[PDB]
């Protein structure tokens, strides 16, 4: 019944200090190694550092270039500070307990993990998207879509026809533009016969700006 | 630190298959070797500790073996919930280094992409930017390449792309690529082309349009 969970800001500006807290519930901070671990996108899981017990010995990974501090500030919390962040520090951050005792499952492993928190290092400000229709020039199958451009932070979700259209939908991972804003596409393929038996609307939701847009997409015609 | 290398980085299998994932340590670590499972949107959970011991609740179809520098995770009778990423980790010396992960994907039949090209919308052009989009739809395997040209000029550095996760039923992938150009530049050129290379095609295919065409 020992559970861990990470908390703290999901956005840190470059050069600033990333701070996170792990709250242990059920149990408390006791005689284990209390660890931080991270996974940057596209990279392996990486150990950051640990502390033993309440104010016991620490150990930090040399890969973090001496930017780490870990402390146990309450009976149920331990914290991470990671100084002087850059985009290389964007990652999902996990707290985890390293099991020390040979009489339990998980000996010498991370047996208990938090769910993880995404921390992104960025100078960008919250902005809702613009939504543009995707229609190709006029084989039996048509493609239509929506381009959801210029928003921050992630995520944006897209449905079609208020959730009634799910077959053939592909909503892609966003890409980060050099402006610091994301762009994403959502497409659907449909029978070309349906291009006159059905209206197509993409429903875009950007919760961080509370922006919803319902965009009707019409096919091109040479008539 | 102790370098950990898994083989392969990704593999394809079918439900019911036996899958074997390899993990190598650059220095020997005894039996101090863990395996974890992860999914999209789900963090790691422990599968195996001490090389061969199953964590509580882990199905017996998961088997860890090996020692020293050479280890294996065997998944017998692969189930739908087992398509996931598996990582090994040495627990001998801190930092307890992880392998790069092995993604277990679904096997599928080779399928060439269906390719569609979308001009910038009139709505977008009202502003100063134009995005041209090329869709590679429902293809297998995942490797594919897009080349963009504008009036025969190779576009290099002004596109971005992304790929969906595998489709649950058909095993396929899709890819979207966006070419970004200014509105002034889009309006100064005529021919827009997306050339696609993929195993399922005997040679490249090109989809194109002339600006303004219906």
């Amino acid at each position: 019944q020992v559970q861990l969970q990470e908390s703290g800001p999901g956005l840190v500006k470059p050069s600033e200090t990333l701070s996170l807290t792990c709250t242990v519930s059920g149990g408390s901070i006791d005689d284990y190694f209390w660890n931080w671990v991270r996974q940057p996108p596209g990279k392996p899981l990486e150990c950051i550092g640990y502390i033993f017990g309440r104010g016991g010995g620490t150990k930090y990974n040399p890969s973090l270039d001496n930017r780490v501090t870990i402390s146990t500030d309450t009976p149920n919390q331990f914290s991470l500070k990671l100084r002087s962040v850059t985009v290389a520090d964007t990652a999902i951050y996990y707290c985890a307990r390293w099991n020390l005792y040979d009489d339990d499952f998980g000996y010498n492993s991370f047996a208990v993990w938090g769910r993880g928190v995404l921390v992104t290092v960025s100078s960008a400000s919250t902005k809702g998207p613009s939504v543009f229709p995707l229609a190709p020039s006029s084989g039996g199958t048509a493609a239509l879509g929506c381009l959801v451009k210029d928003y921050f932070p992630e995520p944006v979700t897209v449905s079609w026809n208020s959730g009634a259209l799910t077959s053939g939908v592909h909503t892609f991972p966003a890409v980060l533009q050099s402006s610091g804003l994301y762009s994403l596409s959502s497409v659907v393929t449909v029978p070309s016969s349906s291009l006159g038996t059905q209206t197509y609307i993409c429903n875009v939701n950007h919760k961080p700006s509370n922006t919803k847009v319902d965009k009707k997409v019409e096919p091109k015609s040479c008539d | 630190d102790i370098q950990m290398t898994q083989s392969p980085s990704s593999l394809s299998a079918s439900v019911g298959d036996t899958v074997t994932i390899t993990c190598q340590a650059r220095h020997a670590v005894g039996k101090n070797l863990n395996w974890y499972q992860q999914k999209p949107g789900r963090g790691p959970q422990l599968l195996i500790y001490m090389a061969s011991s199953r964590h509580s609740g882990v199905p017996s179809r998961f088997r860890g073996s090996g020692s020293g520098r050479e280890f294996t995770l065997t998944i017998n009778n692969l189930q739908p919930e087992d398509f996931a990423t598996y990582s090994c980790q040495q627990g001998y010396t801190y930092p307890w280094t992880f392998g790069q992960g092995t993604k277990v994907e679904m096997k599928g039949a080779v399928a060439a992409p269906s390719v569609f090209i979308f001009p910038p919308s009139d709505e977008q052009l009202k502003s100063g930017t134009a995005s041209v989009v090329c869709l590679l739809n429902n293809f297998y395997p995942r490797e594919a390449k897009v080349q963009w040209k504008v009036d025969n000029a190779l576009q290099s550095g002004n596109s971005q792309e992304s790929v969906t996760e595998q489709d649950s039923k058909d095993s396929t992938y899709s890819l979207s690529s966006t070419l970004t150009l200014s509105k002034a530049d889009y309006e100064k050129h005529k021919v827009y082309a997306c050339e696609v290379t993929h195993q399922g095609l005997r040679s490249p295919v090109t989809k194109s349009f002339n600006r303004g065409e219906c």
